[PDB]
RNA sequence: GGGCCGGGCGCGGUGGCGCGCGCCUGUAGUCCCAGCUACUCGGGAGGCUC
């Protein structure tokens, strides 16, 4: 779903060109909430987050995006 | 600011200490040439970057890991 | 005319003064006892005029006034 | 007659405390012809005075804290 | 010797400049200090480029 589809979104933009894409993360602990977006300044694509237990798979998805960068 | 691994670890972890009671703690990462990848950090005052290679990516994101997930402790 | 807010009055005034550094004066008026101040601009045939009882406004004015001593001196 | 800048500035503060009771106290300023000429008057006694660039600094923060702490009767 | 090392909105500060707070958002590519004293004009250290 919104997540899970997300993710594929995004993997598809990395892909798409992994030279011209960039993945910002913003966490803003007052408000209490995350947010992770995936850009190449022609293609918005974010994802906001307050609940928990997301959290772990949004850090994932990071440390994952960085692998594929580092291969 | 351009750190190596370890300080950047470091600073990054007083980003969220300096920040927990108000602001936002941004994180870009990205594929970065003139492999490696570049990660920047900042809280709207203070900003670090570091870059992150294959030759370490294995014993960087252990610690990477931990503290974002220590960290960010605050949602819903 | 008689201005309700000290923004428009501001501008107003210092426009005013603009087009005419030379005629334009401003004057100001306190009365302890009546608890007001008063502040126009006049070029002895256009005037303009903002009146008070809001202690908020002292500053705005006093400024004013540092505002249009810089003009006249520049 | 101009009075000295600092001088100027003791009368009015006089004028603003001769006025509190039941008075009023009138403040004009306008360009002398730089330089730039500045008055004040309770009805009768006259204070006048001219500030330049040599002396704008010293004098508007003066000039700045004397109608700050003067005019106190406001809401 | 000259240009550049971030941009945006809102509030605050000062006559004004530097400046403070909040939020938003960039680059391969910023740090430090409070100062200037009528002034669209404070000071030091790095890096890039004609």
């Amino acid at each position: 779903q919104t997540w899970e589809e997300f993710s594929r979104a995004a993997e598809k933009l990395y892909l798409a060109d992994p030279m011209k894409a960039r993945v910002v993360l913003k966490y803003r602990h007052s408000d209490g909430n995350l947010c992770v977006k995936v850009t190449d300044d022609l293609v918005c694509l974010v994802y906001k987050t307050d609940q928990a237990q997301d959290v772990k798979k949004i850090e994932k998805f990071h440390s994952q995006l960085m692998r594929l960068m580092v291969a | 600011v351009l750190l190596e691994s370890e300080q950047f670890l470091t600073e990054l972890t007083r980003l969220f200490q300096k920040c927990r009671t108000s602001g936002s703690v941004y994180i870009t990462l990205k594929k970065y040439d003139g492999n490696k990848c570049l990660l920047r950090a900042t809280d709207g005052k203070k900003k670090i970057s570091t870059v992150v290679s294959s030759k370490e990516v294995n014993k960087f994101q252990m610690a990477y890991s931990n503290l974002l997930r220590a960290n960010m402790d605050g949602l819903k």
